């Protein structure tokens, strides 16, 4: 107890030089009066919502979308000038695919409310980024937001069920294999591999749900849609539900080699 | 003595109400004072319409030193904790935290230095606006996204965000938000109508299906993690990720889960979902899962 008011004012007198012969407990008292009297403003609160998740403030009108006020924080955000968001509406700033979603949310027809949403906004052949804004009405009628950044071939991959069969595959296939992915999907993957490797294929399968988990490794002949046996490596795993521990299906790696 | 009142104008310099300042005792009083000392060095390091800024937040900024000091926490930590700053600043994070995160926290505090995760802070607000006391605490799951930096040592400035209640409700929904229903292991089990004209799922046909099935593959990796956190902790934000569409195709969602539980028997029930749609259906020719094809 009296020990944690010692080590107290002598932390208050550790990082003031000013009281710091240290002096009667009274005196670093009034000290730390006067030096406080001597200094929370706005700037270094930007900063802080700058730092944390990298956001910035604005002002839009709820009618017509034109901002009537935007921090300079607009800049590290977006790369956009100042002089570009001030004198413009949010329509102009925000992906046209999202102009409607924004409507509503500046609508005044449902409801001191608060608000809350998700968009894409232009950054300085466009480029989008999303923009998670939180704020509320004020009559000044306006939207006051905070809008932030959260920000945090040679193979193709394909889902399958435990027995083979393409349960989904991504467009990388159409480089790797030549087939459109609709070729592929429905059909087992044994189908594609040369019959003098079949077997093997079928091994690496019944492998991976016998060592679930565990990644297995299995090298084959495909047949490619120009009829080329291509040789590719599949490094095959079931996945898991986390909750139920259920084999959701088995996720392979095919890599041209 | 009148240390008394040379405390109280200590009080009464320190920034915040004279009606909160007053109220308070001594070893509060040094605290308060050390912490917004430390605090103006880290701005002083950092740095070289408070009202706007504070209530348009979803969230609390809390500035976190290395041995886990709360050297500074914003005012509207009481409208999302009921704690208050008085409470809560120059106390251990640890001692607020709940202990089954702890060594997730020491992880984001030291050492890139961008820090994205979920803790579980002690709550005592309730829905109604009303404030039981530290004995009857409540769990509450922040996403917490800030940066680590070091002055002259280390501190993390992060911004900690509450994850809406589906049944507490107090925003608009727009008409690209809509509701999801899941067992807990997200088998679909109930989903609103605006899917059959957000993404062209018709509710009925998802019912019974693991969502593990209907999420791009590329994003696994976030969609299991966020699975995991919510059934560490019973809330969860996802990332960014693609929800494949009816015919070919899919969208970009963004869903906050919760696990809500029976009132009667305590155990959990199932998942609420609220899902934000961010677009529209992309590459909606190329097909990628057999539930599109069968679907041609
Ligand atoms: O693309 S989904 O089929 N996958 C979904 N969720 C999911 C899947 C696998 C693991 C974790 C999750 N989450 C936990 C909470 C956030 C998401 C989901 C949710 C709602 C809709 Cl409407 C559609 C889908």
């Amino acid at each position: 107890r009296r020990n944690k008011m010692t080590a107290y004012i002598t932390e208050l007198s550790d990082m003031v030089p000013t009281c710091s012969r240290k002096p009667d407990k009274l005196t670093i008292l009034r000290m730390a009066v006067s030096h406080m009297k001597s200094l929370l403003t706005d700037q270094e609160l930007k900063h802080l919502i700058l730092e944390a998740a990298d956001g910035f403030l604005f002002i839009v009108s709820c009618e017509t979308g034109r901002v009537v006020y935007v921090s300079d924080s607009v800049t590290p955000v977006l790369n956009q000038p100042q002089s570009e968001w001030f004198g413009s509406t949010l329509y102009d700033q925000v992906h046209p695919d999202d102009v409607d979603k924004l409507r509503e949310q500046l609508s005044t027809s449902e409801n001191g409310s608060r608000r809350s949403f998700i968009c894409r906004m232009r950054c300085g052949e466009p480029h989008f980024v999303v923009v998670h804004c939180t704020g509320y009405i004020k009559a000044w009628f306006c939207l006051v937001a905070i809008g932030r950044l959260q920000v945090t071939p040679t193979e193709f991959i394909s889902r399958h069920n435990i027995e083979g069969i393409f349960t989904f595959v991504d467009h990388r296939c159409v480089a790797t294999v030549g087939y459109q992915p609709q070729e592929l999907l429905g059909k087992n993957i044994v189908e594609f591999c040369h019959p003098e490797d079949q077997q093997l294929l079928r091994d690496s399968f019944q492998q991976v749900v016998k060592l679930k988990g565990q990644v297995l490794s299995v090298m084959f002949r495909f047949r490619s849609k120009t009829r080329e046996w291509l040789w590719m490596r599949t490094s095959s795993f079931t996945f898991q539900n986390p909750y139920s521990d259920e084999i959701e299906y088995i996720i392979c790696t095919n890599t041209n080699v | 003595s009148k240390e008394t009142e040379v405390f109280y104008e200590l009080a009464h310099e320190l920034p915040l109400p004279h009606s909160v300042s007053s109220h308070l005792d001594k070893a509060s009083i040094m605290r308060l004072a050390i912490s917004f000392l430390r605090t103006h060095k880290l701005l002083s390091s950092v740095c070289s319409m408070d009202n706007l800024y504070l209530k348009a937040l979803e969230g609390f900024i809390a500035v976190v030193t290395q041995d886990g000091d709360m050297i500074f926490l914003s005012e509207n930590i009481s409208k999302f904790m009921g704690l208050t700053q008085v409470e809560l600043t120059g106390h251990s994070i640890f001692d607020f935290t709940h202990p089954c995160d702890h060594e997730e926290i020491r992880e984001n505090l030291t050492l890139s230095t961008e820090r994205d995760f979920f803790m579980r802070m002690k709550c005592t607000v309730t829905n109604r606006g009303r404030t039981v006391n530290l004995k009857s605490a409540t769990w509450k799951v922040l996403h917490c996204t800030g940066q680590v930096r070091v002055y002259n040592l280390s501190c993390l400035i992060i911004m900690c965000e509450p994850i809406q209640h589906p049944s507490h409700m107090d925003i608009p929904l727009d008409s690209k938000t809509f509701l999801s229903r899941h067992s807990m292991d997200m088998k679909f089990t109930y989903c609103d109508d605006r899917i059959l004209e957000l993404i062209g799922y018709h509710p009925e046909e998802l019912l019974g299906r693991s969502a593990y099935e209907f999420y791009h593959a590329l994003d696994s990796e976030n969609m299991t993690k966020s699975h995991q956190n919510l059934c560490t902790k019973g809330q969860v934000v996802s990332g960014q990720y693609r929800m494949l569409a009816k015919h070919g195709g899919y969208v970009w969602l963004e869903t906050q889960g919760t696990v809500i539980y029976n009132p009667r028997n305590l155990q959990p029930q199932c998942i609420m979902c609220v899902n934000y749609v961010l677009s529209e259906i992309e590459k909606n020719d190329v097909v990628f899962s057999m539930d599109q094809t069968e679907s041609l």
